[PDB]
RNA sequence: GAGCUAGCCCUGGCCAGGGUGAAGCUGGGGUGAGACCCAGUGGAGGCCCGAACCGGUGGGGGAUGCAAACCCCUCGGAUGA
RNA sequence: GAAUGCCGGCAUGAGUAACGAUAAAGAGGGUGAGAAUCCCUCUCGCCGUAAGCCCAAGGGUUCCUACGCAAUGGUCGUCAGCGUAGGGUUAGGCGGGACCUAAGGUGAAGCCGAAAGGCGUAGCCGAAGGGCAGCCGGUUAAUAUUCCGGCCCUUCCCGCAGGUGCGAUGGGGGGACGCUCUAGGCUAGGGGGACCGGAGCCAUGGACGAGCCCGGCCAGAAGCGCAGGGUGGGAGGUAGGCAAAUCCGCCUCCCAACAAGCUCUGCGUGGUGGGGAAGCCCGGGUGACAACCCCCCGAAGCCAGGGAGCCAAGAAAAGCCUCUAAGCACAACCUGCGGGAACCCGUACCGCAAACCGACACAGGUGGGCGGGUGCAAGAGCACUCAGGCGCGCGGGAGAACCCUCGCCAAGGAACUCUGCAAGUUGGCCCCGUAACUUCGGGAGAAGGGGUGCUCCCUGGGGUGAUGAGCCCCGGGGAGCCGCAGUGAACAGGCUCUGGCGACUGUUUACCAAAAACACAGCUCUCUGCGAACUCGUAAGAGGAGGUAUAGGGAGCGACGCUUGCCCGGUGCCGGAAGGUCAAGGGGAGGGGUGCAAGCCCCGAACCGAAGCCCCGGUGAACGGCGGCCGUAACUAUAACGGUCCUAAGGUAGCGAAAUUCCUUGUCGGGUAAGUUCCGACCUGCACGAAAAGCGUAACGACCGGAGCGCUGUCUCGGCGAGGGACCCGGUGAAAUUGAACUGGCCGUGAAGAUGCGGCCUACCCGUGGCAGGACGAAAAGACCCCGUGGAGCUUUACUGCAGCC
RNA sequence: CGAUGUCGGCUCGUCGCAUCCUGGGGCUGAAGAAGGUCCCAAGGGUUGGGCUGUUCGCCCAUUAAAGCGGCACGCGAGCUG
RNA sequence: UGGGAGAGGGUGGUGGAAUUCCCGGAGUAGCGGUGAAAUGCGCAGAUACCGGGAGGAACGCCGAUGGCGAAGGCAGCCACCUGGUCCACCCGUGACGCUGAGGCGCGAAAGCGUGGGGAGCAAACCGGAUUAGAUACCCGGGUAGUCCACGCCCUAAACG
RNA sequence: CCGAGGGUAGGGCCCGUGACUGGGGCGAAGUCGUAACAAGGUAGCUGUACCGGAAGGUGCGGCUGGAU
């Protein structure tokens, strides 16, 4: 359920944010931080090679559990649930009987004080880990490995899941978020339920200084520039495209396939991704 | 208003300093034309 | 050559005073329960007025200048991109 | 002899402009060869959220003293940031280093690159961040938390005593963090005192007074007191914190819990050490055996790692503590005490400026802290003023034009002008009151209006006390007094109606454009399954992202509302295992050169052979496109209707003489006495139209139109006044420009606009203040225009390559 | 073309006369009054305002009249812009 | 108090048939469609047939002139939660009743907002026919929508 | 002091009027088609939505006040 403002500025009278109502702890695990150094979307040689990013608010980096079958067999208890600046899932604080503390992604209904568990011998239950090809067809999941040991790559963000669509041989056959339909290994583990804070895309930011929070600077058109800088730069006026239109190096943007073709990976992509 | 040059001793030694130059190839050669040139400073005078 | 200027990164610092009075909370009313209404509390905001500070709107002056961009008056922002 | 030639010298302009903020001067005394300019005294003015004080940069002896005045100083100079010389900077505790880490830089291992070199976890370096022990006073011409004095403290070494399983670069805790708002108690700082100390004063009509004037503190170990911060205790289990662990984590049990206790900090007190005014006496003496007390105000500072709320979720590492491992347990460490030991660099001076950045002693620029008092609602605003600092390094006269900045103006009141440009008006606070429209917030300080000083009387709450007096704060009600006028000075919105554009706050052409341009939340298309796509790089490696389709890239559109039609023939993109075309390569019918030969060598057909293109289809919030003619209705006019040519298909909704309309000042209506603008309409839209979005839209705008009210020197139409210049005298003294000049008018002529030629006319020689018609005046080898087989930026279905991709 | 600054306004004029007015005439289809047309005549005069950058022009209210041209479409080392 | 019937409502689950699409197999010259046709689909292998998978929507027979609800309306099956209603006993209360301006709630479909979902169907739209013409009827396509959650809308031949 | 009224300012209601514009009623001697009444030649009507020169069409759901 996201929170509206009344309209007691021009900015209020759109802007929503989170209701931060599963948050139940505002500070995270000394043990557990980091911190993340900003980039400023600059590479090692000092430049831009990704436009537009700076300037948001400090963040520490929590170190997220996406391994899960590094502990297998043993029940950890959910300590709380608290936000995380660095992703759009809100994550989860495990106590583990063992002592150990680490923290995974919220999955959709995790409860504080229920216990969770990896391995193959799992319960098919919201916050439990096993490998894909002992969770049953048909339960939705996320937090998915791509590559066995490799740690979890797949629905991580706020809201996402794949979805166990059928087996075939070593691998199983998922739905990814996308709606891609692909064949994973079926010793990756999976995390059962949806990710959860579903509402995170329901957000309006609702004022240009809410993405400059984020990090995100403005972006400017390639229309409102001049001929050295972008292939819609100059005209007299406002100009249409008049050529098809292009990103700032001059590739065609509209429908364009990038995918390399002859890649690996395709013998395991059943259907490419949908609408 | 405010002019160009707006001097920083730090600055100064870490840009033109003697390890600076020393550090890179051209920095070499540009110590190397100073000396051939006779220069009597090779290198900015800068007051740590 | 980034000691000017543009962007970003790290770490510090600054922003008189006054105004408006969001959510929430409490009480009262209301209802089958509610919604909701009223009062008090509260203290939100690229909110308001205005110094520092950041600007540079209109006019006037200056024009071998006080100055290779300044001066006066006026004017924008001033918790925020 | 010329090259706007080069170097140098010296002229002209010219005793001309100017001498750098309009904060401001006057006199007396001294010094000296010389004095507006140096010293001293009195008077005057200016700054005082600074034009005062302290710190950091930066500068580098500019500091202090003596002796100087050629040059430097916009004049002068006896002076000086100038010349010469001598002196001056004192630290275990202040800053930095012998500590830590941040971005970043470097870089064992390792990776990459023709060479040079590029990367790179650890480690190391890197600070104005973390960490760490000194406060007050006195002293010098010049340094002082550094010397001295008093009272405190830190580390290292060694020793003694007591205590302990000691021991680490390893484990753990902690260090350790945001923004806004904020409590309690304090301190800094300040105000008052009829109280305490003090040299003295009684003027000029009055006052010997509860008079005036001055001052009434500072540092301080232990202890104690007040206010706060930090932390639960015991046991048992243990598989996690890359070994170990008694530590930490997890589980359980038991006492404890807005407690205490333990601990740490702040403030107070505190043995003790200091300081100590006005005044008149020559920086010093006295005042003085100075006094050193009470009340009030009170931080943004302190307790602090305090509290609450919020979303955008807020460094590291060391010091420190705890745990143990090798080891070692005569050691070692811990606590106390004692003695010893304690290095390097900085320290002068300027520091919003005449010592820093601006070529200048330049009205510009420069980060942090202190920044008193009174009044004005508050305040760092404004006026005055303290401490402190200044009068801006040319002056003296005069009292024209003209210029600047300023003040006032009869009657009129926008008639000014492109435009109310400019300047008036308005202006703070309290009260009353406030429309369309609206997204219900607003619009709103709408508009408009009333009040405002002082005196006396009565009275209501709050803070500090104690519940009272006193002090301080916020009110209320009567009755009066004075002036033209009571926010009596200074600081402080003119307003309304109505269009266009852009939703909004923001951003921009540093130095001619601040805008309607950019951005912006938001909408849509599209790519991307993660060693992502995309970007930088030859690569390695990076960014993307320690992210994962509710994510990331690209593009367009640009809050919001209501919407976004038709055309897929061309171009683009997407899909298509058929077919056509298609390079290297495969293949080798057939042919050739040569040799006596086996042989060697060359050409070469069918056939097989990718992407690409062709070809089939899809696709518009992809590039884009969105007609013409003839005829027809009870008068005319028009054409719902019919016909026909063309097209890929012929513009839908909405809007329309428009930021678009040529004709055009279209026509009609409104406003005005009068309206090429403005508003409302009409529609034959030269040449609107739906995300290069269409039509609207509250709020917003130093955006651009139109109208009105208020008020004005904008104007009719100008007048007077002020100061700074202009003018004159003393001092100092430029500049561009300059073929040379003994440089008049007219009518002509002349390369077509003549001081210079002809004819005529006028004209004694030389200046000073003024005005700009000419010298085709100065400046800049025209930036328009053309020319050059000159250049550069940009584009593309120009040519040809290359990267990159297939 | 090693620069002769270009529209309009303002200011300041001065000149021409093919005369708008005022003065003097002839003819008239001149009764008078008022006109028409031509001749002489440049001494003086030739308004304020709305629109628009405008010149020009249209309009409002007046007037004896609301003249037309030249002066680098007079005048930016005079101003505006 | 004791019983009964029922598509009354809400929530969570779950079953089979069929349509479409995708994959594999097999097969060839048409299929589809209509009054008759054509557009369309199909040798780039359609239709018809078999196996596999995905997904949404609606529930055949039972089914009725049937049942339930105040109305709108409600239909596979399971469970939970929950409303109305009828009967028998004649046990309790003792007129506690009827209606009901305003108010409040509910209210088919279409429509709207935010988000999902999208098989079939199908406004708008495109094409083929028909016809004198045919912005229709018929045919081949086809987007909203139809479905889910939440919030609106509040209409009807909301009729007996 | 109050006070007729006058003046300044801002609101509310009502009437008349307005370039132009919307549909309505009547007229009828026209143009276009023929939507309804018969199964009216697509049964009709209906709320809503989208669309078309026009009557009207189609979708979704509803009614019978539907012929066979
Ligand atoms: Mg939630
Ligand atoms: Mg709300
Ligand atoms: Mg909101
Ligand atoms: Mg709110
Ligand atoms: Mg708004
Ligand atoms: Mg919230
Ligand atoms: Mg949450
Ligand atoms: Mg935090
Ligand atoms: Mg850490
Ligand atoms: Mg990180
Ligand atoms: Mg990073
Ligand atoms: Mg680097
Ligand atoms: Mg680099
Ligand atoms: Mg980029
Ligand atoms: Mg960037
Ligand atoms: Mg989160
Ligand atoms: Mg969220
Ligand atoms: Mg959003
Ligand atoms: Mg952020
Ligand atoms: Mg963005
Ligand atoms: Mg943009
Ligand atoms: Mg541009
Ligand atoms: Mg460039
Ligand atoms: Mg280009
Ligand atoms: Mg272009
Ligand atoms: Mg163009
Ligand atoms: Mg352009
Ligand atoms: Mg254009
Ligand atoms: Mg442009
Ligand atoms: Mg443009
Ligand atoms: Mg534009
Ligand atoms: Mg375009
Ligand atoms: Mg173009
Ligand atoms: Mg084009
Ligand atoms: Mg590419
Ligand atoms: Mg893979
Ligand atoms: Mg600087
Ligand atoms: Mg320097
Ligand atoms: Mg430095
Ligand atoms: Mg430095
Ligand atoms: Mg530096
Ligand atoms: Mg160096
Ligand atoms: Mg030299
Ligand atoms: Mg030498
Ligand atoms: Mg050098
Ligand atoms: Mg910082
Ligand atoms: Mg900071
Ligand atoms: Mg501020
Ligand atoms: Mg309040
Ligand atoms: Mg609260
Ligand atoms: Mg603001
Ligand atoms: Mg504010
Ligand atoms: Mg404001
Ligand atoms: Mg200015
Ligand atoms: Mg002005
Ligand atoms: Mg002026
Ligand atoms: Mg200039
Ligand atoms: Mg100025
Ligand atoms: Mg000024
Ligand atoms: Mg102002
Ligand atoms: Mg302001
Ligand atoms: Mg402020
Ligand atoms: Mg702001
Ligand atoms: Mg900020
Ligand atoms: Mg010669
Ligand atoms: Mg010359
Ligand atoms: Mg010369
Ligand atoms: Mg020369
Ligand atoms: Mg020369
Ligand atoms: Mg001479
Ligand atoms: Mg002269
Ligand atoms: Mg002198
Ligand atoms: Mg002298
Ligand atoms: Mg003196
Ligand atoms: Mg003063
Ligand atoms: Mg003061
Ligand atoms: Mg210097
Ligand atoms: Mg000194
Ligand atoms: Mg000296
Ligand atoms: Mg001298
Ligand atoms: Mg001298
Ligand atoms: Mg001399
Ligand atoms: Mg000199
Ligand atoms: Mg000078
Ligand atoms: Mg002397
Ligand atoms: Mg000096
Ligand atoms: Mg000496
Ligand atoms: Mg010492
Ligand atoms: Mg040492
Ligand atoms: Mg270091
Ligand atoms: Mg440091
Ligand atoms: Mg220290
Ligand atoms: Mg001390
Ligand atoms: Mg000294
Ligand atoms: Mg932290
Ligand atoms: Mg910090
Ligand atoms: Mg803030
Ligand atoms: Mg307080
Ligand atoms: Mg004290
Ligand atoms: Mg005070
Ligand atoms: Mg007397
Ligand atoms: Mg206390
Ligand atoms: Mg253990
Ligand atoms: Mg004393
Ligand atoms: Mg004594
Ligand atoms: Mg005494
Ligand atoms: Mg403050
Ligand atoms: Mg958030
Ligand atoms: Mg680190
Ligand atoms: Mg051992
Ligand atoms: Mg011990
Ligand atoms: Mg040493
Ligand atoms: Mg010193
Ligand atoms: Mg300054
Ligand atoms: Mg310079
Ligand atoms: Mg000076
Ligand atoms: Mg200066
Ligand atoms: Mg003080
Ligand atoms: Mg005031
Ligand atoms: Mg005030
Ligand atoms: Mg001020
Ligand atoms: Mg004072
Ligand atoms: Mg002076
Ligand atoms: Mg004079
Ligand atoms: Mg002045
Ligand atoms: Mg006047
Ligand atoms: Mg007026
Ligand atoms: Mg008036
Ligand atoms: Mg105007
Ligand atoms: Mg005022
Ligand atoms: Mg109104
Ligand atoms: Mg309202
Ligand atoms: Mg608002
Ligand atoms: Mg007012
Ligand atoms: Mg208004
Ligand atoms: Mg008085
Ligand atoms: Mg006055
Ligand atoms: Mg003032
Ligand atoms: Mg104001
Ligand atoms: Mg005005
Ligand atoms: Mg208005
Ligand atoms: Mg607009
Ligand atoms: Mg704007
Ligand atoms: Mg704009
Ligand atoms: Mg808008
Ligand atoms: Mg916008
Ligand atoms: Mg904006
Ligand atoms: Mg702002
Ligand atoms: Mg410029
Ligand atoms: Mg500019
Ligand atoms: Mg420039
Ligand atoms: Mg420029
Ligand atoms: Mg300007
Ligand atoms: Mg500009
Ligand atoms: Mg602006
Ligand atoms: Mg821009
Ligand atoms: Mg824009
Ligand atoms: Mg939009
Ligand atoms: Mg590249
Ligand atoms: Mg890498
Ligand atoms: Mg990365
Ligand atoms: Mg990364
Ligand atoms: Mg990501
Ligand atoms: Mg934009
Ligand atoms: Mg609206
Ligand atoms: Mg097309
Ligand atoms: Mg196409
Ligand atoms: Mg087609
Ligand atoms: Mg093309
Ligand atoms: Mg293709
Ligand atoms: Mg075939
Ligand atoms: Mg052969
Ligand atoms: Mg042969
Ligand atoms: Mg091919
Ligand atoms: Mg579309
Ligand atoms: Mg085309
Ligand atoms: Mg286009
Ligand atoms: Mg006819
Ligand atoms: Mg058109
Ligand atoms: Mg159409
Ligand atoms: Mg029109
Ligand atoms: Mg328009
Ligand atoms: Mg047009
Ligand atoms: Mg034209
Ligand atoms: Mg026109
Ligand atoms: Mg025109
Ligand atoms: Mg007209
Ligand atoms: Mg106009
Ligand atoms: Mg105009
Ligand atoms: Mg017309
Ligand atoms: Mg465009
Ligand atoms: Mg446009
Ligand atoms: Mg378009
Ligand atoms: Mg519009
Ligand atoms: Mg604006
Ligand atoms: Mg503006
Ligand atoms: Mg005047
Ligand atoms: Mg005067
Ligand atoms: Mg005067
Ligand atoms: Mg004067
Ligand atoms: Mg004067
Ligand atoms: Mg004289
Ligand atoms: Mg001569
Ligand atoms: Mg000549
Ligand atoms: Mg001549
Ligand atoms: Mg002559
Ligand atoms: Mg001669
Ligand atoms: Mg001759
Ligand atoms: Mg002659
Ligand atoms: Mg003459
Ligand atoms: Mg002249
Ligand atoms: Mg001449
Ligand atoms: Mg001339
Ligand atoms: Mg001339
Ligand atoms: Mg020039
Ligand atoms: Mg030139
Ligand atoms: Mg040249
Ligand atoms: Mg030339
Ligand atoms: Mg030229
Ligand atoms: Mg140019
Ligand atoms: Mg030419
Ligand atoms: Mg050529
Ligand atoms: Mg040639
Ligand atoms: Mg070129
Ligand atoms: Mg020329
Ligand atoms: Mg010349
Ligand atoms: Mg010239
Ligand atoms: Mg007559
Ligand atoms: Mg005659
Ligand atoms: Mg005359
Ligand atoms: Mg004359
Ligand atoms: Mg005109
Ligand atoms: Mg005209
Ligand atoms: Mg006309
Ligand atoms: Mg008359
Ligand atoms: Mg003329
Ligand atoms: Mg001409
Ligand atoms: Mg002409
Ligand atoms: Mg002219
Ligand atoms: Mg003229
Ligand atoms: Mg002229
Ligand atoms: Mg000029
Ligand atoms: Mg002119
Ligand atoms: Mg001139
Ligand atoms: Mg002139
Ligand atoms: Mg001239
Ligand atoms: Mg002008
Ligand atoms: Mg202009
Ligand atoms: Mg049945
Ligand atoms: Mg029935
Ligand atoms: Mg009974
Ligand atoms: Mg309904
Ligand atoms: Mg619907
Ligand atoms: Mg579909
Ligand atoms: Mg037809
Ligand atoms: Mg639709
Ligand atoms: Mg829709
Ligand atoms: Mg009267
Ligand atoms: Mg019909
Ligand atoms: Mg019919
Ligand atoms: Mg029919
Ligand atoms: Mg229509
Ligand atoms: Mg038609
Ligand atoms: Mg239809
Ligand atoms: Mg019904």
């Amino acid at each position: 359920a996201v929170k509206k403002f009344k309209p007691y500025t021009p900015s209020r009278r759109f802007m929503t944010v989170a209701d931060f109502s599963e948050i139940t702890k505002t500070e995270p695990e000394k043990s557990l931080v980091k911190p993340l150094k900003k980039t400023g979307g600059r590479n090692n040689q000092g430049r831009i090679t990704v436009r537009f990013r700076g300037g948001g608010h400090k963040r520490l980096y929590r170190i997220i559990d996406f391994k899960r079958w590094d502990k297998v067999g043993i029940p950890a208890k959910v300590a709380a649930i608290e936000y995380d600046p660095n992703r759009s899932a809100r994550i989860a604080l495990l106590h583990y009987v063992d002592g150990e503390k680490r923290y995974i992604i919220a999955p959709d209904g995790l409860q504080v004080g229920q216990q969770v568990v990896a391995g193959p011998d799992a319960p098919i239950q919201v916050g439990n880990a096993l490998p894909l090809r002992f969770i049953p067809v048909g339960t939705v999941v996320h937090a998915v490995e791509l590559e066995p040991k490799k740690g979890a790559k797949l629905a991580r963000a706020a809201g996402t899941s794949a979805q166990i669509q059928g087996r075939e041989g070593d691998y199983v056959i998922l739905r990814l978020p996308s709606g891609e339909l692909r064949k994973v290994h079926g010793e990756c583990y999976a995390t059962v339920g949806a990710v959860g804070n579903a509402d995170h895309k329901n957000i309006v930011l609702g004022k240009a200084g809410r993405s400059r929070w984020l990090g995100r600077r403005p972006h400017v058109r390639g229309a409102a520039m001049n001929p050295v800088d972008h292939p819609h730069g100059g005209g007299e006026g406002r100009a249409p495209r008049g050529r098809p239109p292009a990103s700032p190096w001059g590739w065609q943007t509209k429908g364009l396939k990038t995918r390399k073709r002859r890649k690996p990976s395709s013998r395991f992509i059943i259907a490419r991704r949908k609408k | 208003m405010k002019r160009t040059w707006q001097p920083n001793r730090r600055k100064r030694a870490k840009t033109h300093g003697f390890r600076a130059r020393m550090r890179t190839p051209g920095g070499r050669k540009v110590l190397k034309r100073r000396r051939q040139k006779g220069r009597w400073r090779l290198t900015p005078a800068v007051r740590k």
